[PDB]
């Protein structure tokens, strides 16, 4: 459950991410790739070489989903509705693959944010990651 | 892999009680149904619509087969399981893209479905033993990942 | 999300388990310690050898607050609701434990009603046993 | 553990400049922040109450200190991860009671902490050398529970 400070600072680390949230998102893909081998199994179609412009694609159309569940933060289930949908009934990706992007999206802010990643900051972006994998991967079954 | 020598015979004496075919299209179907997301590798098999549907097609219960018929043989070279599923390793990843994670998930239905199969017999040791099994078959197919 | 069908396989399973819930929810414990033994570490003041009275007595009270879950089915945040704030605050025991103990009730379960436990039957429970789960770490943080 | 000679140059290089007390002092602070379950074992180290009184937690940062000097000496050691932490293993299980997986957390709190504190230099190639060294410390620190 995010309280209204997890809220808050969620809505206060995403606002200064601002223009670049695209670019964080791919950055991400690339980390779990490479740190993790075995998600590369979901993207055998793709060229997944840095700087590829379907992994730029992609992180783009992440962040973008991502900006809409923090504008939409006390109606998630409602806002992603169509992206639950997908993940559940055609992408169908494992649900432990959502904690390692999860991770590597951390990672990705940690590395860009210095002076916004605060202890009390990462432990609510911690929660709302949990909480947006929990609402795209809540159709499954 | 490290088997005390009463979990060697608890997991042999067993699995000389077991019919591989009915049990392999037992677990495989019963993947299918528990955890549907992996009905993404199976695209051709037919209709999986519901339980009853995924439970008697026949391309369910022959890859269920050929799959424990392969984990069957695997149990006879418990000393170098890595060793034995090398080439299946990579043709898991290089060719099939099959998230590791599914070896996981099968190998914890398989033991609902011998302890279905055979009551009061499938006690707490015997389970012990039947996991720390299925966890070295699924470190071993994924170990060539990469 | 628990559909009427799960429901209605679940109150027809529970209530086949009857009077011996107890003994299965002891029986699951046995099995949990003996394949996952880093779950040992939860209960260093136990007597943890087979036909404890200790663990007898853990799996009566697990099997009573499951007992209570399936009838109220539809508001069990509110029954669980102290269970839930005693493993967030005090017990304090980590997530994955969780689903260790939900996969030795299944195989539990599976060896004591050969009858009941259909495909259909195993998934609805599993489901029942991962919404209980959540329920018990919805306070955490 | 097998680490190719670049991740084994990757991982030595940046360990040359870590300060080992600040950065243990921050890693422990924020796992018992992210992960408040954390601090089941540490009732006796006093105010835990908010983030800020963890962080300054004087009891905290000495155990920061004294965890992350031991993970240091096995950086050292990576070829022998088993063989350095066995002792270690053994008291974690049998004295301490510290179920592993808050091994695998304060990994991954860790490798966050190292991209914060070192930015643009912490590149996604050398953050996979050290997912890979605290994945192999977990495991062998995990090596000796029963
Ligand atoms: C924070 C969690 C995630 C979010 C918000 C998310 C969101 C999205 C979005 C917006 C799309 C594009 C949909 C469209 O084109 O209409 C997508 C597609 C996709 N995602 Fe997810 N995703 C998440 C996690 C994951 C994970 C963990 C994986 C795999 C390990 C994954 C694999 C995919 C794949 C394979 C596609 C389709 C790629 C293509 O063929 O273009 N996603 N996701
Ligand atoms: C105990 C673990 C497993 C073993 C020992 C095993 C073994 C095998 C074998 C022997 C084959 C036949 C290869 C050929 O000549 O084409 C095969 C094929 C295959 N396996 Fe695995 N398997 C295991 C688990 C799984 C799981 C859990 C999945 C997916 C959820 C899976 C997906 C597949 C697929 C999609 C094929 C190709 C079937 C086809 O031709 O369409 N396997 N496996
Ligand atoms: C369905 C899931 C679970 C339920 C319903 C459940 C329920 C309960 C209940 C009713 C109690 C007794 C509280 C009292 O004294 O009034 C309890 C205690 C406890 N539970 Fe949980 N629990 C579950 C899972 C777990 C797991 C997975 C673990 C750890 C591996 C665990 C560890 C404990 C411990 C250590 C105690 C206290 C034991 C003592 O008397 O010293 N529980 N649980
Ligand atoms: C890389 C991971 C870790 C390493 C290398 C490590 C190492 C150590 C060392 C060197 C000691 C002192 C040994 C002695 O007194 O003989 C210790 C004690 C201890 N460790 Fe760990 N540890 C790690 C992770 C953890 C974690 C994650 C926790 C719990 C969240 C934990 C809980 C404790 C506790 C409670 C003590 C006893 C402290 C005292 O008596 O003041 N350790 N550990």
């Amino acid at each position: 459950m995010l309280s209204p400070a997890d809220k808050t600072n969620v809505k206060a680390a995403w606002g200064k991410v601002g223009a670049h949230a695209g670019e964080y998102g791919a950055e991400a893909y690339e980390r779990m790739f490479l740190s993790f081998p075995t998600t590369k199994t979901y993207f055998p179609h793709f060229d997944l070489s840095h700087g590829s412009a379907q992994v730029k694609g992609q992180g783009k159309k992440v962040a973008d989903a991502l900006t809409n569940a923090v504008a939409h933060v006390d109606d998630m289930p409602n806002a992603l509705s169509a992206l639950s949908d997908l993940h559940a009934h055609k992408l169908r990706v494992d649900p432990v693959n959502f904690k390692l992007l999860s991770h590597c999206l951390l990672v990705t802010l940690a590395a860009h944010l210095p002076a916004e990643f605060t202890p009390a900051v990462h432990a609510s972006l911690d929660k709302f990651l949990a909480s947006v994998s929990t609402v795209l991967t809540s159709k499954y079954r | 892999m490290h088997l005390t020598p009463e979990e060697k015979s608890a997991v042999t004496a067993l699995w000389g009680k077991v019919n591989v075919d009915e049990v392999g299209g037992e677990a495989l179907g019963r993947l299918l149904v528990v955890y549907p997301w992996t009905q993404r590798f199976f695209e051709s098999f037919g209709d999986l619509s519901t339980p009853d549907a995924v439970m008697g097609n026949p391309k369910v219960k022959a890859h269920g087969k050929k799959v424990l018929g392969a984990f069957s043989d695997g149990l006879a070279h418990l000393d170098n399981l890595k060793g034995t599923f090398a080439t299946l390793s990579e043709l898991h990843c290089d060719k099939l893209h099959v998230d590791p994670e599914n070896f996981r998930l099968l190998g914890n239905v398989l033991v609902c479905v011998l302890a279905h199969h055979f009551g009061k017999e499938f006690t707490p040791p015997v389970q012990a033993a039947y996991q720390k099994v299925v966890a070295g078959v699924a470190n071993a197919l994924a170990h060539k990942y990469h």
